[PDB]
């Protein structure tokens, strides 16, 4: 399991190393991105395995572990969502949403 | 510490009437918004015959002189629960007036579940959203019935949580455990609008006089 | 230490219960075993706990492991409790005739020191809630779990000294032969007193127990009945 | 107060249905 | 937590009960609330039950004197061709006219339903609406 | 102060007397498809059909004529100890109320 230290160390140690790829590609470190990274790891440790999952990959912390669930209530317990105790506080938001904007109306290639 | 409970918890339960619930409505006002109007005599649950002035030609006719008081209670303590940040719960599956109440809930700063209650909201609350989660103070039923024409689960669950409840309870309906039932007409539109009306407005006064007096209490 | 019998499960402990997800601790209730029976395989347990101040409960739990079906019920248990009134902290303020399915109970309060003349079962449940003076008599089936919903139900309707001056608006006066004629008041009206007495009643018509009137006039001679046992 | 209902048969009952030979010999 | 057992006693009963004998740590938040503002009845459960024998519902009937006019009225001069308007709340019916009129002919004059009926009638037509028998 | 009492003798639903057979002025406030929801101040709604002559002037909002017949449509069926409602009334629609 992955504690939230583990990821902050590795969120450090993606911007340490970010700043010395672009040291050593010559490029500004300021902004330095995503493809540019992609691009130097690819020049620097070439692979051509037919898999581009089996290849070296150099992202972001947060993209490449999983992710975690997000906080619903705060400190004083209440839920944020008007519709927590539904269980489905977005579903039920969105056809909540969507039964308003058909009220509005009524009161008026792609898959 | 114990200065301020004194002065922000305590005082208020002082008062007969802290939050003024009494100039929302009316007896002509409820009349007017049909409150009045139950079901059929063949549908009468024994247990609101004690609140039914009578029964003109098979119809049965709600006691509005018991409503008033019956009401005046249950906006008193929803006025004061809302003071004191309770977490309020509406819960309705009259599919008619789900919007309206979803509306109301988000207005005022509260919470509403108006769609299908899944077993063990209210009893099983710690394994379906956390072994944290706070369950509410209090749970306003504007129907009490689901559509079976049979209790709402949450009335039992509430029950057993000792959770307090205010309750809308027509003429078929069960009060006897709802904490503070309001006999009343939940059918036609305009009765549940005065009920959404004024619980909203109890709940938002009773915020605006909490922040009211914590800022006079901190100035003083 | 062992329970009713030696190999019996009934009148074990199991220890306070755990501590509950509500995050309430429970170091002051004791557990007791009612019941263990083999469902045909998994197995049935009726348990009791009990704080010893009036706070008490039971539960049933199933499951293939024994411990499981313990906790299951130990835990469940802690959630479902009663509040017993108690007269004195010692003993029930009346007597009880009650009848569960086909399980009559018929308990007596008794004066201190009298102990816990009272079925096993009973006696358990007894010790778990705090009381500790009172007769009981178990008559028709003895079903385990028919007597614990009967005792638990006759212990919470019961009616208390206070509870019966606010009805009656009237002084509820204890004598005791020990005390002499002197008068002491248990409860008195929190509202105004009634004027008026309540009347004479020259004959209550009220339903005797055929067993109660043969023991006072001493047709009774149980060679069972007052025999010398350790105390409870 | 003189709005109270008061105790009445009910005025608007309607006869009972009879058979196309009733009274009839 | 309190006790799940809903039908025994009511919340506020256990909860009292719970806090005194040590149970609960703290009062919930809405316990002294309810304790300064309580409910009319106790919550407390019952189960309802089926009426047998001579045992009957205590509900009476709504009615009124005018009802007996009413009748009348609309068994001879039937239901008014003019539709009911049930939104207003001042609504006043053709029926509602004639048992105004016949309820002031009874106070200023005698009291025979039938010379009342047919008075009433006659005054109603001079005032000018039309009341087909 | 007028009294609760009062209220109910005066309203017009209680002047209305039986509602079989009565003229009344009711106001759509839903339509689905063909079916018109109509509030004519009573507990429950009528729902009705669409008429095929001149049916598009029926919109939310338009006041229309009604016979009704019952306020509450309930009936009592084998094995039951209480009625079973449809929360609707029963309403024939005659017309636009001009
Ligand atoms: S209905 Fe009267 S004789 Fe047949
Ligand atoms: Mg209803
Ligand atoms: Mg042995």
């Amino acid at each position: 399991t992955y504690t939230e230290d583990f990821i902050k160390k590795q969120i450090e140690e993606f911007n340490i190393g970010k700043r010395h790829l672009a040291n050593m590609m010559g490029e500004d470190p300021e902004t330095f991105t995503q493809e540019d990274i992609d691009r130097a790891i690819a020049y620097l440790f070439p692979s051509g395995l037919f898999e581009k999952r089996a290849r070296p990959v150099m992202k972001h912390p947060e993209q490449i572990f999983p992710r975690q669930r997000a906080i619903q209530w705060g400190e004083d317990g209440r839920p944020f969502h008007y519709l927590f105790y539904t269980g489905k506080q977005s579903y039920y938001s969105l056809m909540h949403d969507v039964y308003g904007m058909l009220l509005n109306l009524e009161k008026h290639g792609s898959r | 510490s114990t200065d301020f409970n004194d002065k922000i918890l305590n005082e208020p339960l002082k008062h007969s009437d802290f939050f003024n619930v009494k100039e929302l409505f009316s007896v002509r006002s409820l009349f007017d918004a049909r409150v009045h109007l139950g079901h059929k005599a063949g549908c009468r649950h024994r247990f609101m015959e004690p609140y039914i002035f009578g029964s003109r030609l098979d119809h049965d006719i709600i006691d509005l002189e018991q409503t008033a008081t019956h009401l005046q209670l249950a906006l008193n303590f929803t006025a004061h629960m809302a003071y004191r940040k309770g977490i309020i719960l509406f819960i309705s599956r009259n599919r008619q007036f789900s919007y309206l109440i979803e509306n109301m809930a988000r207005d005022c700063g509260e919470y509403a579940h108006t769609r299908y209650f899944r077993g063990g909201m209210l009893t099983n609350a710690r394994l379906l959203f956390g072994p944290t989660v706070r369950l509410p103070d209090l749970i306003i039923f504007l129907h009490t019935l689901n559509n079976i024409f049979e209790p709402h689960v949450a009335v039992r669950d509430a029950a057993k949580m000792n959770i307090p409840t205010v309750g809308i309870v027509d003429t078929n309906c069960n009060p006897c455990l709802i904490t503070y039932p309001v006999p009343g007409n939940d059918d036609s539109p305009l009765a549940v609008h005065l009920y959404c009306r004024l619980f909203q407005t109890a709940i938002t006064r009773a915020k605006e006089k909490r922040q009211q007096v914590e800022a006079l209490y901190r100035l003083q | 230490e062992r329970g009713w019998s030696g190999n019996s499960w009934g009148g074990i402990s199991l220890g306070p219960p755990d501590p509950g997800p509500c995050g309430e601790t429970y170091e002051d209730f004791d557990t007791r075993i009612l019941e263990v029976r083999n469902v045909f395989k998994s197995i049935r347990v009726l348990v009791a706990v009990g704080n010893g101040k009036g706070a008490a409960g039971f539960s049933i739990g199933k499951a293939t492991d024994r411990m499981d079906a313990f906790r299951k019920a130990k835990n469940r248990a802690v959630h479902h409790l009663h509040y017993i009134e108690r007269y004195e902290d010692h003993t029930i303020f009346h007597d009880i005739s009650l009848r569960f399915k086909r399980t009559h109970i018929k308990m007596k309060k008794q004066p201190k020191g009298y102990g816990l003349r009272c079925h096993r079962a009973i006696i358990t449940i007894c010790r778990l809630i705090g009381i500790k003076d009172m007769y009981a008599k178990v008559s028709g089936s003895i079903n385990m779990l028919s007597l614990t919903q009967g005792l638990f139900r006759g212990l919470s309707r019961q009616e208390t000294h206070q509870q019966l001056a606010d009805k009656k608006g009237l002084h509820v006066v204890e004598i005791r032969e020990e005390c002499g004629p002197l008068p002491i008041v248990v409860a008195s009206p929190r509202g105004p007193l009634r004027k008026d007495p309540e009347p004479e009643d020259e004959v209550p018509d009220v339903k005797l127990d055929w067993e109660d009137v043969k023991t006072a006039q001493g047709m009774k001679r149980s060679v069972w009945s007052n025999l010398k046992r350790a105390a409870t | 107060n003189e709005d109270l209902p008061i105790s009445m048969e009910n005025p608007y009952k309607e006869p009972l249905k009879k058979c196309i030979l009733c009274g009839k010999h | 937590a309190g006790s799940r057992l809903e039908t025994v006693g009511s919340i506020f009963s256990r909860t009292r009960d719970l806090v005194r004998a040590g149970v609960l740590k703290e009062k919930p938040l809405w316990f002294d609330v309810y304790d300064a503002f309580p409910p009319l009845r106790e919550p407390v459960f019952q189960r309802p039950r089926v009426r047998y024998g001579k045992a009957k519902a205590p509900i009476q009937d709504i009615w009124y004197h005018e009802d007996r006019i009413r009748a009348k009225f609309y068994s001879v001069y039937g239901s008014g061709q003019r539709a009911f308007d049930l939104f207003n709340p001042n609504f006043k019916s053709t029926c509602q006219r004639f048992v105004e009129k016949y309820t002031e002919l009874q106070k200023l004059g005698e009291t025979d339903e039938e010379k009342l009926f047919v008075e009433t009638g006659k005054a109603l037509l001079a005032e000018g609406v039309i009341l087909r028998r | 102060v007028e009294s609760f009492a009062s209220m109910l003798r005066h309203s017009p639903l209680t002047q209305m007397g039986p509602a079989k057979d009565k003229l009344v002025i009711g106001r759509i406030f839903h339509i689905v498809e063909n079916d018109l929801y109509i509030d004519f101040g009573g507990k429950f709604h009528c729902v009705c059909r669409r008429p095929e002559v001149d049916g598009e002037k029926y919109q939310k909002g338009t006041r229309v004529r009604l016979r009704l017949l019952d306020l509450e449509l309930t009936s009592r069926f084998l094995g039951a100890t209480t009625d079973t409602t449809v929360l609707e009334a029963n309403a024939v629609l005659l017309g636009i109320q001009e």
